[PDB]
RNA sequence: CGUGAUUGCCCAUUAUUCCUUUGGUGAGGGCGGCUAUAUUUCUUUGUGAGAAAGUGUAGCCCUCCCGAUGUAGACGUGGC
RNA sequence: CAUAAGAAUUGAGGCACCAAGUGGGCCUUCUUCGGUAAGCGGAGCAGGCGAUGCGGAAUGAACCGCUUAGGGAUAUGUGG
RNA sequence: ACCGAUAGCGAACAAGUAGCGUGAGCGAAAGUUUGAAAAGUACUUUGGAAAGAGAGUGACAUAGAACCUGAAAUCGUGACAACGACAAUGGAAGUACCUUCAUUUCUUUUUUUUACGGCCAGACCCAACCUCGCCGCGCAAUUUCGGUUCAACAUCCUUCACUGUGCGGGUUUCUCUUUUGAGGUCAUGGGGUGCGUGAGUGGGCGGAAUAAAGGGUCGGUGUGUUGUGUGUGGGUUUUUUCUCUCACUCUCUUCCUCCUUCCCUGUUCGUGCGUCUCGACGCUGGCGAUGGAAAUGGGGUGCCCCCACCCGUCUUGAAACACGGACCAAGGAGUCAAACAGACGCGCAAGGGAGGAGUAUGUAUGUGAGAACUCUUUUCUCGUACUGAAAGGGAGAGUGUGAUUUUACACCCGUGGCGUGCGCAAUUUCUCUUUUUUGUGUUUUUGCCCAACGCCGGCCGGCCCCCCGUGGGCUGCGCGCG
């Protein structure tokens, strides 16, 4: 998923480390995801995405229209964060070649897991 | 790795191949269900709903408990509108308090004869609800009576730690004095 | 899939075309970058 | 063998099945019972005002049938 | 298993505590209320009436009732799968206001006043920054670190 | 020099993806007395051939979607 | 409902009817009691097992990984 | 609207027999030739004899008196071209053998294999992800002793090392300066095909851009400058003088030793060019295999690889060294049924249910139908107010109203919270309609529930010193628009 940071967010996040992987995507990426698994949630039924017309139908409501805006809106935010967020179906990506190992904990800590930061891009590729 | 469901394969609840043996209704049914959905009509849709309960689930009404409604169209407008649809999905009652009531139109699955006649017979109009809503599709200035529910006597029978605060009437054996009532009326036996 | 892509990025098709700037292009820059390093570089001294 | 007693495990678990509630605790309105009985008093008496308050109920409708009818 | 008294005693919890001894002052009795009140209860000691079980020093509740000396609160207990209201005859002696709420409507109301000024009053006026950044650095001496072992023989156990 | 030989891998019912299945408080639709919708497919960069070509299409059919191990125990059958 | 400054969620919520099947558990990280002890006894928390298999630990109820429609294609898991 | 010979009575049978037990008593087992019948196999012939083999009968003796059928377990046989480290049957998999099924078929038909828009995925090939900055490099320099040689000296430098000079040419920015960009790399697929109505294959010529250039223009920044000024704090400064500048900070300086915006002056790159494009869809073909026999596809056995613990059950845990379980037939265990709670269909609805009965007239056996049809006056019965032990009372304490509401009047919603709804306005299009959408209104608590009176019986009888009235005031399976 995407996350809008503040300290709390900050927060429930830092607790949940040895279980999850997160960092700080990249707008190659960002797109890049926006391709692979792109889909939004329509009323629910979960629907890889096509057309700007839709994301607006969904989204001209805040006077987005298209993925650029999206990624926009995801590197650049808007506080439509949220809301573009919510209404995404949520990211399912892949096996990576490239395993985690040391039987898991964090990056220095383990395995790999915490936060990749910049890193995770570098992950998240061979993931997507 | 599935996750919490909020309960799993969303329960019979409020229903589908559905109820009752009456075969008009499958009609009905089918007439309406297009109306509500496609021929948008919140109100259709609702009758169409409506329709589809089981005999509890429409548990009847009666009038007098409708000359409020038409005491309703008296508050309302002055009156551009002068016109007004009751929808019954049971059977009409006749009450009993009034009697002397005006006339009007009700639309209902059923008037009892006597009702029936005596509406009518007051200038009433009993229609049944092919003989409204053909006539009558979409709404606006028409009433759902939404039945009542309550005043079964069942309910009577849900509590017994008799409790201050639960005063409530068993399904038990006296129906005269004792007979498993022998304090509570008194305060003291087996206490309260 | 450049129509789904260049739904969501019709310039797309034209950097496609042209490379967003090929070789030539891309082996310019660094040259003028490292003169002009080398200016800049070069005010400071001095009026150290 | 010895013959164990009782325990709490599992429980959280058994009620967070069915969840913990309250119940739209202020109902919308109070649960009833008790008080002070001269607060209790009093408040009956601007509850009092309750027919009046039922014939500022019909104040409206007959406000909209003497405007006129038509 | 247990005993069990209704005012079933512990170490160090009810005992009147750290020069805290002795009666309830008088600007404790001269407080006031009203009812609905969030108000959060605490045990003196000095009368053990009107003195709850032991659920309910720390918890908030709201009140609902204001009798002669005391004061009814409403307290949601967890029972199984639930909180269940109870409501509990202190005299007010056991009983304080919060500051829970205070706050967020104190704000609420004062942040209104301020929106409303901001409008719609006469006049506006700055408050705050956003969060937190980045910036230009101009330091201008920097340090490092050496740790242990240099100068020992000064220092350490023995 | 500046990397680069160049490509470190092997292998679960997990995962992806894909199909078929199945259920679902699931989504669509077509649901007309010739405009249309399924079946079968050409001539095969911008075709439904209403007329190229056979066949089906009365409230269901035709597309869509999420989910889909489960003892005890329960319920269901346009189940046997 | 801005900050000028500090959530996220919310594949519904509300709300209810009524009947079962169960009451010997056992295993575990963690805390902890009895006693030298004990694969011992005895509690506390969470999780399991039980009541699930699949994949891993030459061997294992509970360890690792992971849970399961039926498949297909792919890649991983633990583990090599 | 029963059972079907282990059923069904005990007993279909010379059965309550036989049998059994001292006796009391206990008390079984046990069914069918003939399309028609004994026509019940003469005769021959072997064979002691049985018998056999013949014959002979009869549709049928796979019907010969064991008679309908003739199930399974168990076994001989035939037949086997079936197999064996040794668990045994077992999974899974494929082959072999197969008795194998079903399907389709060529001188314009099938079949295995090549091949194929756009696709519809996956892998190769080169470009780059920038950059401030060291790093260094060079020079010199100090310190700095090492290889040469037999060693010393040369060769203070092999060099590590330092220090200074000087330089900006030169690796870092790793599968972190993107995890960037397309070029065909043509190998891989686990194929592939069908809306349509049609503006339109609209578009696609700029667009991009390191940058060189040019500054300029304003703008962002480190500094020297403080140009300050502000901050004043310390000293044997009460104060004043004097000393330390420390802390900050203003413009300033535009100091920049410094960015950047713009705008010019380059380059690039592609589309341009031209407007045609076009980027919104391959059962086919080529390979070889009957011409009525086959062949593609399906069944069976064996065999090999791998995989893989007796069921049931009780338990915490059963593959155990827990129990039960040699085999096959036929048996063999959740029933009827009151009041009653829910659910659901089902009837009618304040009534409903008769109900007991009884009558009742032909269909015609009968008849003037528990069961047919009913059919029903009387009603009966339960239901359509409850409350009190009682004695006993008892609900629009309507609403409203007057009301000093004993009363008396009027007579189409008790009080509030919610309400699918209905209304209004804004809101989109639509002529108008439609009317999307917006914005609100409003309305019985029988639509649900809540929340509060109110109400019946009830209880205390209040208020008060006691008691009564304005009026109370505790309580209940009650009542609140059938």
């Amino acid at each position: 998923v995407f996350v809008r940071l503040n300290k709390p967010m900050e927060n429930m996040l830092r607790a949940v480390e040895p279980y999850i992987a997160y960092g700080y995507p990249s707008l190659s990426t960002v797109r890049a995801m926006v391709y692979k698994r792109g889909h939004l949630k329509i009323n629910g039924q979960r629907v890889k995405i096509t057309d700007n017309q839709m994301i607006k139908d969904k989204y001209h409501n805040d006077d987005i229209v298209c993925a650029e805006d999206i990624v926009n809106q995801i590197y650049a935010c808007g506080k439509h964060f949220r809301t573009v967020t919510n209404g995404l179906w949520p990211f399912k990506l892949a096996p990576p070649a490239g395993g985690m190992r040391q039987k898991r904990r964090h990056f220095v800590e383990g395995g790999d897991y915490g936060n990749r930061d910049t890193l995770i891009n570098r992950f998240l590729a061979r993931m997507i | 790795g599935v996750d919490l469901t909020g309960v799993q394969k969303k329960k019979r609840v409020v229903r589908h191949h559905t109820y009752s043996t009456n075969p008009y209704i499958k009609l009905l049914i089918k007439l309406y269900k297009f109306l509500g959905k496609r021929t948008n009509s919140p109100f259709n849709k609702l009758i169409h709903k409506r329709l589809l309960k089981s005999r509890n689930n429409r548990a009847p009404i009666s009038l007098s408990r409708i000359a409020v409604c038409m005491r309703r169209r008296t508050v309302w407008l002055k009156k551009g509108k002068k016109s007004p649809i009751a929808v019954i999905v049971g059977d009409v009652l006749d009450d009993v308090r009034m009697t002397r009531i005006p006339a009007l139109r009700i639309c209902a699955l059923r008037f009892s004869k006597s009702a029936r006649e005596r509406i009518t017979g007051a200038g009433g109009e009993c229609l049944t609800f092919d003989q409204l809503a053909m006539m009558a599709p979409t709404g606006k200035n028409t009433m759902l009576l939404r039945g009542r529910k309550s005043g079964r006597e069942s309910v009577k029978h849900f509590g017994a730690a008799g409790v201050p605060g639960s005063h409530a009437k068993p399904h038990v054996s006296s129906r005269g004095k004792e007979r498993q009532r022998s304090s509570k009326r008194r305060h003291a036996f087996r206490h309260k | 899939n450049r129509r789904l892509r260049l739904r969501l990025n019709p310039f797309q098709k034209k950097e496609k075309a042209m490379a967003k700037g090929m070789q030539n292009k891309k082996n310019r820059e660094a040259r003028h970058a490292a003169k002009v390093v080398r200016l800049a570089k070069a005010r400071k001294n001095v009026a150290k | 063998a010895k013959s164990k007693n009782h325990t709490n495990h599992n429980q959280s678990r058994k009620n967070h099945r069915n969840g913990i509630k309250p119940p739209l605790p202020l109902y919308m309105y109070n649960s009833k019972r008790g008080g002070w009985l001269p607060a209790l008093v009093n408040t009956r008496r601007v509850r009092k005002n309750n027919q009046k308050a039922a014939l500022k109920a019909r104040r409206e409708r007959l406000a909209a049938h003497q405007a006129a009818q038509k | 298993v247990h005993s069990h008294g209704y005012k079933c005693g512990t170490r160090h919890l009810f005992a009147k505590k750290f020069r805290k001894h002795g009666v309830p002052s008088v600007s404790t009795i001269l407080t006031n209320f009203k009812v609905g009140d969030y108000v959060d209860v605490v045990a003196d000691a000095a009368v053990r009436a009107g003195m709850p079980h032991k659920y309910y020093h720390g918890r908030t509740g709201i009140v609902w009732n204001v009798t002669p000396r005391g004061v009814g609160v409403i307290i949601n207990k967890p029972v199984r799968n639930r909180t269940v209201r109870k409501r509990i005859c202190v005299r007010f002696e056991h009983v304080r206001k919060s500051r829970c709420q205070e706050a967020f409507k104190q704000k609420l109301k004062d942040l209104e006043a301020f929106r409303a000024a901001k409008k719609a009053g006469t006049p506006l006026p700055p408050k705050k920054v956003s969060t937190r950044n980045g910036g230009f650095v101009c330091p201008k001496k920097v340090e490092v670190l050496a740790r242990r072992t240099a100068d020992y023989e000064a220092m350490i156990p023995y």
